[PDB]
Protein backbone atom coordinates (compact mmCIF):
# COMPACT_ATOMS: atom_id res chain seq x y z
CA UNK A 1 0.00 0.00 0.00
CA UNK A 2 2.74 2.49 0.83
CA UNK A 3 4.57 2.00 -2.08
CA UNK A 4 1.55 2.26 -4.55
CA UNK A 5 1.49 6.00 -2.41
CA UNK A 6 5.26 6.13 -3.15
CA UNK A 7 5.28 5.80 -6.83
CA UNK A 8 2.17 8.07 -7.00
CA UNK A 9 4.35 10.71 -4.89
CA UNK A 10 7.29 10.21 -7.06
CA UNK A 11 5.11 9.83 -10.48
CA UNK A 12 3.70 13.31 -9.61
CA UNK A 13 6.94 14.78 -8.73
CA UNK A 14 8.25 13.71 -12.31
CA UNK A 15 5.57 15.08 -13.84
CA UNK A 16 5.54 18.50 -11.73
CA UNK A 17 9.39 18.86 -13.34
CA UNK A 18 9.10 18.10 -16.50
CA UNK A 19 9.79 14.25 -16.85
CA UNK A 20 7.44 12.94 -19.05
CA UNK A 21 8.42 9.60 -19.27
CA UNK A 22 8.41 9.38 -15.37
CA UNK A 23 5.32 10.53 -14.50
CA UNK A 24 3.54 8.02 -17.23
CA UNK A 25 5.98 4.88 -16.04
CA UNK A 26 3.46 3.32 -13.94
CA UNK A 27 5.66 0.12 -13.91
CA UNK A 28 7.97 1.52 -12.05
CA UNK A 29 8.08 0.87 -8.32
CA UNK A 30 9.72 1.43 -5.67
CA UNK A 31 12.14 -0.91 -3.29
CA UNK A 32 11.89 -1.91 0.23
CA UNK A 33 14.79 -2.83 2.29
CA UNK A 34 14.32 -6.56 3.68
CA UNK A 35 11.93 -7.43 6.73
CA UNK A 36 13.26 -11.32 7.35
CA UNK A 37 14.25 -11.91 10.37
CA UNK A 38 16.70 -14.57 9.88
CA UNK A 39 20.76 -15.05 10.79
CA UNK A 40 23.68 -14.04 8.63
CA UNK A 41 24.77 -17.24 8.71
CA UNK A 42 21.75 -18.99 7.07
CA UNK A 43 21.14 -15.96 4.49
CA UNK A 44 24.75 -15.78 3.23
CA UNK A 45 24.88 -19.76 3.14
CA UNK A 46 21.45 -19.78 1.14
CA UNK A 47 22.46 -17.05 -1.46
CA UNK A 48 25.98 -18.46 -1.77
CA UNK A 49 24.34 -22.24 -2.70
CA UNK A 50 21.66 -20.29 -5.30
CA UNK B 1 18.16 -28.30 -10.25
CA UNK B 2 21.30 -30.16 -10.13
CA UNK B 3 19.46 -33.72 -9.91
CA UNK B 4 16.83 -33.82 -11.32
CA UNK B 5 18.16 -31.09 -14.21
CA UNK B 6 15.19 -28.88 -13.70
CA UNK B 7 15.26 -25.25 -15.51
CA UNK B 8 17.32 -22.82 -12.90
CA UNK B 9 15.08 -19.83 -14.10
CA UNK B 10 11.77 -21.67 -13.27
CA UNK B 11 13.42 -22.42 -9.72
CA UNK B 12 14.26 -18.63 -9.00
CA UNK B 13 10.81 -17.21 -8.16
CA UNK B 14 10.32 -19.85 -5.70
CA UNK B 15 12.94 -18.87 -3.65
CA UNK B 16 12.19 -16.76 -0.47
CA UNK B 17 13.12 -13.01 -0.63
CA UNK B 18 13.27 -12.83 -4.71
CA UNK B 19 10.15 -11.47 -6.27
CA UNK B 20 9.14 -11.52 -10.23
CA UNK B 21 10.11 -7.76 -10.48
CA UNK B 22 13.41 -8.84 -9.11
CA UNK B 23 13.49 -12.12 -11.49
CA UNK B 24 12.77 -10.22 -14.36
CA UNK B 25 16.07 -7.76 -13.40
CA UNK B 26 17.65 -10.44 -13.12
CA UNK B 27 16.69 -11.97 -17.00
CA UNK B 28 17.16 -8.58 -18.56
CA UNK B 29 20.29 -7.95 -17.23
CA UNK B 30 22.17 -11.51 -16.66
CA UNK B 31 24.40 -10.90 -19.85
CA UNK B 32 25.32 -7.65 -19.63
CA UNK B 33 29.07 -6.60 -21.19
CA UNK B 34 30.35 -4.94 -18.24
CA UNK B 35 33.38 -6.17 -16.77
CA UNK B 36 31.65 -6.75 -13.04
CA UNK B 37 28.77 -8.56 -14.69
CA UNK B 38 30.96 -11.13 -16.99
CA UNK B 39 33.47 -11.49 -13.52
CA UNK B 40 30.97 -12.34 -11.28
CA UNK B 41 29.16 -14.75 -13.84
CA UNK B 42 32.39 -16.65 -14.76
CA UNK B 43 33.27 -16.42 -10.93
CA UNK B 44 35.44 -19.03 -9.22
CA UNK B 45 36.03 -19.77 -5.54
CA UNK B 46 39.83 -18.46 -6.65
CA UNK B 47 38.73 -15.75 -8.28
CA UNK B 48 37.19 -14.93 -11.67
CA UNK B 49 37.30 -17.21 -13.91
CA UNK B 50 36.16 -17.48 -17.83
CA UNK B 51 38.03 -15.26 -20.59
CA UNK C 1 -6.94 10.90 44.33
CA UNK C 2 -5.10 8.22 45.52
CA UNK C 3 -6.68 5.11 43.03
CA UNK C 4 -6.55 7.90 40.44
CA UNK C 5 -2.53 8.32 40.46
CA UNK C 6 -3.08 3.93 40.69
CA UNK C 7 -4.58 4.35 37.82
CA UNK C 8 -2.11 6.66 35.93
CA UNK C 9 0.30 4.36 37.03
CA UNK C 10 -1.01 1.33 35.21
CA UNK C 11 -1.52 3.31 31.87
CA UNK C 12 0.77 2.13 29.08
CA UNK C 13 1.75 3.15 25.87
CA UNK C 14 0.84 -0.11 24.17
CA UNK C 15 -0.67 1.20 21.14
CA UNK C 16 2.34 3.48 20.78
CA UNK C 17 4.75 0.51 21.23
CA UNK C 18 2.78 -1.65 18.12
CA UNK C 19 3.05 1.80 15.60
CA UNK C 20 6.64 2.13 16.45
CA UNK C 21 7.31 -1.42 15.75
CA UNK C 22 5.49 -1.10 12.56
CA UNK C 23 7.40 1.87 11.61
CA UNK C 24 10.95 1.06 11.53
CA UNK C 25 10.50 -2.29 9.50
CA UNK C 26 9.02 -0.08 6.88
CA UNK C 27 11.76 1.54 4.63
CA UNK C 28 12.23 2.19 1.25
CA UNK C 29 16.11 1.76 -0.35
CA UNK C 30 15.69 2.74 -3.97
CA UNK C 31 13.03 3.15 -7.02
CA UNK C 32 13.90 1.03 -9.62
CA UNK C 33 12.34 0.84 -13.35
CA UNK C 34 10.82 -2.37 -14.60
CA UNK C 35 13.68 -4.94 -15.42
CA UNK C 36 16.34 -2.59 -14.54
CA UNK C 37 18.81 -2.64 -11.35
CA UNK C 38 19.62 0.91 -11.63
CA UNK C 39 17.49 3.37 -9.55
CA UNK C 40 15.80 6.15 -11.89
CA UNK C 41 17.98 9.29 -11.53
CA UNK C 42 15.05 11.77 -11.92
CA UNK C 43 12.69 10.42 -9.46
CA UNK C 44 15.21 9.06 -6.86
CA UNK C 45 17.06 12.20 -6.95
CA UNK C 46 13.90 14.26 -6.28
CA UNK C 47 13.38 11.60 -3.21
CA UNK C 48 16.67 12.18 -1.82
CA UNK C 49 16.84 15.84 -2.23
CA UNK C 50 13.83 16.12 -0.34
CA UNK C 51 15.41 14.32 2.92
CA UNK D 1 33.69 -13.44 -0.84
CA UNK D 2 34.42 -17.14 -1.85
CA UNK D 3 30.74 -17.50 -3.39
CA UNK D 4 29.13 -14.35 -4.40
CA UNK D 5 32.29 -12.55 -5.16
CA UNK D 6 31.85 -9.47 -2.49
CA UNK D 7 35.10 -7.44 -2.44
CA UNK D 8 36.98 -8.32 0.79
CA UNK D 9 37.85 -5.22 1.62
CA UNK D 10 34.45 -3.90 2.14
CA UNK D 11 33.76 -7.48 4.22
CA UNK D 12 36.98 -6.44 6.19
CA UNK D 13 35.12 -3.60 8.00
CA UNK D 14 32.27 -5.88 9.19
CA UNK D 15 33.83 -8.52 10.84
CA UNK D 16 33.53 -7.37 14.55
CA UNK D 17 36.77 -6.54 16.36
CA UNK D 18 38.19 -4.72 13.61
CA UNK D 19 37.75 -0.87 13.59
CA UNK D 20 37.93 1.17 10.57
CA UNK D 21 41.54 2.75 11.45
CA UNK D 22 42.29 -0.64 11.84
CA UNK D 23 41.30 -1.06 8.15
CA UNK D 24 42.86 1.76 6.84
CA UNK D 25 46.00 0.61 8.88
CA UNK D 26 45.83 -2.71 6.40
CA UNK D 27 44.81 -1.14 3.27
CA UNK D 28 48.03 1.27 3.93
CA UNK D 29 50.58 -1.72 4.82
CA UNK D 30 49.01 -4.13 2.72
CA UNK D 31 51.78 -4.63 0.13
CA UNK D 32 54.84 -3.67 2.30
CA UNK D 33 58.23 -4.71 0.49
CA UNK D 34 59.67 -6.38 3.86
CA UNK D 35 60.51 -10.06 3.92
CA UNK D 36 58.13 -10.62 6.54
CA UNK D 37 55.10 -8.73 5.41
CA UNK D 38 56.09 -10.68 1.94
CA UNK D 39 56.10 -14.32 3.82
CA UNK D 40 52.77 -13.82 5.19
CA UNK D 41 51.54 -12.69 2.17
CA UNK D 42 52.22 -15.62 0.47
CA UNK D 43 51.34 -17.99 3.19
CA UNK D 44 50.65 -21.15 2.24
CA UNK D 45 49.56 -23.90 4.96
CA UNK D 46 52.96 -25.99 3.92
CA UNK D 47 55.06 -22.63 4.78
CA UNK D 48 55.69 -19.30 2.71
CA UNK D 49 55.18 -19.85 -1.20
CA UNK D 50 55.35 -17.04 -3.79
CA UNK D 51 58.80 -16.23 -5.10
Amino acid sequence: TFGAAHNQVLRLAAHVEGDTEGARDFTASVSWQDTSVRSLAQAVDAYGKA
Amino acid sequence: ATMLGMPKEFLWGLIPGITKTDVEAMRQHFNDDDEMTQMLLWWTPNGPGGE
Amino acid sequence: REKRALLKLAKTPWLGLVVTHFTQALFVDGYRAEGSKENAKGPWQTWNANK
